DNA sequence: ATTAAAAGATAAAGTAGTTGAGCCTGGTCATTACTAGT
DNA sequence: ACTAGTAATAACTACTTTATCTTTTAAT
């Protein structure tokens, strides 16, 4: 997530500074700079297992093909849950499996 | 359901020719038939090709 | 019959252009030629070659 | 002593062939605007 | 003053080729 500008909506650069050698945010297509605290650039990990909580909406508790389970949830403790597997087409996902309940409608793994 | 893994969700046929076939095991037994069906005619036209070849 | 209705448009056009050219009145009844579209259709479904 | 010239290695891309044996049956094989006979 | 002949309106694997590269050598 990298800021945009103000009057022209550009995204903006990193850069340095050298009589406070600061680093900013600049912009390229105006002279619109601002200070940037965050030394955290640039990502890229090779392997990752972030998304494995896929798009659950409220909606979800309807969905007729979801198979059912009894799992205990959490805090309400309910017995009525659905359960499905992780989202990400990665080959080397794991299959544990991802449980929502659906008094309160939120996420509980076997941890 | 979704993501079920069980063997009679994924093609295992455990009754006989006598006993009949499931609906869904009949399907899976018909796609068995046919993937086998076309392996066999690519096959043919192939293996003649290379006997052609070796002739020659 | 799209198809077809476009290749009769078409030379009901080069009929009146070529009438007109020739400073003649026509009776538009001799201009339409509906054996394009009867032979067209006739040797599409006859033959099995979707085309012209 | 050091670098312009360049001959040549070769990396990259465009192009081209070719597809198992036989056997039977039926269907088709244009089209229409210009110019001469009576 | 009308008619009919009538002629023109496919991927897989391979080889080959080309331009690119560049390293090489003798020249600046
Ligand atoms: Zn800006
Ligand atoms: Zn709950």
């Amino acid at each position: 997530s990298f800021r945009f500008c103000l009057e022209c909506n550009n995204m903006l650069y990193p850069k340095e500074d050298k009589e406070n050698q600061r680093l900013l945010y600049s912009c390229r297509n105006c002279d619109y700079t601002e200070l940037a605290e965050d030394p955290k650039v640039y990502r890229h990990e090779l392997i990752t297992n972030i998304g494995e909580t896929a798009g659950i909406v409220d909606d979800i508790g309807q969905d007729p093909t979801l198979p059912r389970s009894d799992k205990e949830c959490p805090e309400c403790h309910s017995r009525d849950c659905v359960f499905f597997q992780s989202q990400q087409r990665r080959k080397d996902t794991n299959m544990t499996l991802f449980y929502v309940c659906l008094n309160c409608k939120k996420t509980f793994r076997d941890e | 359901t979704k993501d079920d893994f069980s063997p009679e969700s994924k093609g295992f046929v455990e009754n006989s020719y006598l006993r009949g076939l499931t609906p869904q095991e009949f399907f899976f037994h018909a796609m068995a038939g046919r993937e086998g069906l076309i392996d066999t005619a690519v096959k043919t036209a192939e293996t003649g090709y290379i006997q052609r070849r070796l002739v020659k | 019959f799209r198809i077809l209705f476009r290749k009769l448009t078409r030379e009901i056009y080069r009929y009146m252009q070529r009438c007109i050219e020739t400073d003649r009145d026509f009776n538009l009844n001799l201009a339409v030629k509906s054996t394009t579209i009867t032979s067209g259709l006739k040797y599409s479904l006859a033959t099995g070659n979707w085309g012209e």
